[PDB]
């Protein structure tokens, strides 16, 4: 009976990643019902007395790449709650029984640890419609998350059961009605993609000024939150292949900060940079043309029909993240 | 008897329950 | 349900209005006077069908 | 043995029968079956015998357990609200003995009463599921369901079940009375409103209440349920935007209100201290505003199934 | 030229907060005071 | 581990049926090539050492009854090494993950 | 756009001239004078393209 709780304590991380509001572009209405979700029932707590209730359900849903991670990595940041980040590998057992009391336990460390937050990422995996699938553990994995969600005599209320999944067609409508929030995060617009550009580029010295990250903006068409990263990405190990190849150095104005460049110049040392030490290194700074070459050399990964699978699910049964 | 331990079967799933 | 009608429907405007202005507010974030000088207008016109 | 003192519950939780909105031929069937044998014990010898077996389906969200609280609530007796996670175990032989000794714990507790959530979940029809866990626990079931003679004063059975063609024939057949739980209609819908809206401060009247069950076209309990959650949400994200507060009237009751006002006081809102914030009041337009937001979780494939289940086993 | 710029933003900031009390007069107003400044610029 | 084995200990075949390279007519290009990489570096070792390699896979098709497995009897038998004879019965089973590990 | 149009078109073009001198580099491995003696003429004509 402790061995259990010995398996499940594995699940509440401790490392804390740093993500703060501040660091997700976009979203303003995903992020101010996650705010009104957590921060609310913790700071306020003289607002949810008698028949108002917090929410108790959060389906976080949307394309392949386009930050449900990043917000459920925010909350767990800016929560000051206990997180549970489970999967389909921390529930299902090997014996017969116990596929269903690490369930039982998980949500009994939910309710003794209250307030706290639990998330699951890729529910699709567990609620499969149960209608085709795996008699025994689709049936009894299915059942005791609808009866530990809501049920009879457990009262959940505290507790937040956040869910990220890409593929929101595929629940079951038993969990779609526990899920009291379905929320659709899109792909971001273009003053989202400017400051997602703001933010991943950072503190690097560049010459790019607010008008070429508009312009960078406007170029990416239809691009996602982990496309703008690999482009970021690229643009800054853009500089180390104008350092690698190529030839005759220049010292500019401090202990010889030489500089790739044209050949033939005033100093055109043509030496390698691997015999350069350390600390004597002044990398070209980062231009438009880098940023370019790295939106020419990267291609959107989210195709035109997931989309309209999303936008169909949005105009059944979800709302709009904004 | 023992513990009961699940299995996995093919079809074209299941739960063979093989105990020791 | 025509009372309910035009209390959403006035509701629905001014909910557009206060978007126009948010994007125009966004706008200036990049100095495009252009844009702004639209939606802040956009709204107006409708704050006036209303 | 004692592992099963999680099972039934002993804080009752106070949903009565006025609580549950509509559903007059469920409710008074289930208030029959659980008052006239401990009301009147002399009508219930022979031939006419009371219901052994009750059983409630639908759609998704509906009341079922909300049913079952209020049965829970005003039946006066020993409730046992266990499902799979309490019958199957580890070992061979204890998944029998766990219903041998429920039922027997359940005969030595009479008069109790028996709710099974969702009990589709020992019923896999037992195509090729596991033997010793889904055969032996469902004979069990069957055998231990035979209290027609024996268990002619004492228990009764439940369920809950939102997919019930899915569902074994010997176990449907076994279940006697089977009540079909359908979408709640406008006068449940005008009932539910005002039993979630309750006790708060309102202007909304019964014609705006008609017009709201009129709005809700095809809503369920859980969905009017959230709708009025959001509006209760509303006057809290209209005080979170800050602009103007304007007090009003004891000891400082402030009140955010329209910019450019007499006495538009321009502060924040955290600066205050707690209970000198006079919130606004329900309109009728954030109800609206959450009309337009929530959606019906219900599609029309479950109600055309619900259907064909309903006109095949009425 | 920055400050007249914001001083827009304050504005129809202003007014979408006086929306929010359905307050039409004071949002007629500053989306105004609003819009002639960005033509001032 | 120790199943595994048991079940493909049977695929190994020690009976050697008796059928020579003289027991098939024609077919001298596929005689030559199965010939050469079974015989040459069992019989001469020292002739691939290095950059020459022998034959590591050689597909037998055609039409049905055209003496393909009698041609692989005849390489089982004067092949002189150890022959494994597989089919659909060995490789797949029942279990999940089980024909891989096979 | 337009500006973005002129940058990228003649950046596109030096990466050309780039790639047919790497092709002529490539090719004298082979002494192969024929394919030199033309990518490395391609690629100059485009520098006076540009
Ligand atoms: N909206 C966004 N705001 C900020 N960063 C983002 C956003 N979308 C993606 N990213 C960046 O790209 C990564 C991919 O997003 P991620 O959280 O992994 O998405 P997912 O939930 O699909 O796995 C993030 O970790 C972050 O570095
Ligand atoms: N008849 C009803 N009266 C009042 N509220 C109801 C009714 N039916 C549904 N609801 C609302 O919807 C919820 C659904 O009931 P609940 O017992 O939680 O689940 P279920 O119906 O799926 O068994 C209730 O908790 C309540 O909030
Ligand atoms: N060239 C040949 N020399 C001797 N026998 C042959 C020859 N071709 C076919 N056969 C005979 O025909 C039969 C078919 O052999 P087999 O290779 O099993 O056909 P397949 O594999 O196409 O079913 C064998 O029994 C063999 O004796
Ligand atoms: F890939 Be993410 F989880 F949408
Ligand atoms: F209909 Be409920 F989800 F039991
Ligand atoms: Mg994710
Ligand atoms: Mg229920
Ligand atoms: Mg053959």
């Amino acid at each position: 009976n402790k061995k259990l709780r010995g398996a499940l304590s594995s699940a509440i991380l401790s490392e804390k990643p740093n993500v703060k509001w501040e660091d997700v572009a976009g979203l303003e209405g995903a992020k101010e019902a996650l705010k009104e979700a957590v921060i609310l029932p913790v700071k306020f707590p003289h607002l949810f007395k008698g028949n108002r209730k917090p929410t108790s359900g959060i389906l976080l849903y949307g394309p392949p790449g386009t930050g449900k991670s990043y917000l459920a990595k925010a909350v767990a940041t800016e929560a000051n709650s206990t997180f549970f980040s489970v999967s389909s590998s921390d529930l299902v057992s090997k014996w017969m029984g116990e596929s269903e009391k690490l369930v039982k336990q998980l949500f009994a460390m939910a309710r003794e640890n209250k307030p706290s937050i639990i998330f699951i990422d890729e529910v699709d995996a567990l609620t499969g419609t149960r209608g085709e699938g795996e008699s025994e553990a689709s049936r009894r994995i299915k059942t005791e998350l609808l009866v530990q969600m809501n049920g009879v005599g457990n009262d959940s209320q505290g507790v937040l059961v956040l869910g990220a999944t890409n593929i929101p067609w595929q629940l079951d409508s038993a969990i779609r009605r526990r899920f009291e929030r379905r929320i659709y995060i899109p792909l971001p617009d273009l003053a989202a993609r400017t400051t997602m550009f703001e933010i991943n580029v950072g503190d690097t010295p560049c010459v790019l000024t607010k008008e070429d990250y508009r312009t960078l903006g406007a170029m990416t068409e239809g691009y996602s939150g982990s496309d703008i990263a690999v482009v970021v990405k690229d643009a800054l190990m853009q500089p180390i292949r104008k350092i690698q190849s190529a030839t005759h150095f220049k010292d500019v104005s401090e202990t010889r900060k030489l500089t790739p460049c044209s050949p033939g110049d005033d100093g055109a040392i043509e030496m390698s940079w691997t015999d350069i030490e350390a600390d004597e290194l002044k990398e070209p700074d980062l231009t438009i043309k880098d940023f370019l070459k790295a939106i020419k050399s990267t291609r959107p990964t989210v195709n035109e029909d997931d989309l309209l699978k999303q936008e169909q699910f949005t105009r059944d049964f979800g709302q709009e993240g904004n | 008897g023992g513990d009961e331990i699940v299995n996995k079967v093919l079809g074209g799933x299941x739960x063979x329950x093989x105990x020791g | 349900k025509d009372e309910l009608t035009k209390i959403m429907d006035r509701a629905s405007k001014i909910e557009q209005i206060q978007k126009l202005a948010k994007y125009a507010i966004s706008a200036l974030n990049y100095e495009d006077l252009p844009t702004a000088k639209d939606e802040l207008t956009k709204a107006l016109d409708l704050l006036n069908s209303i």
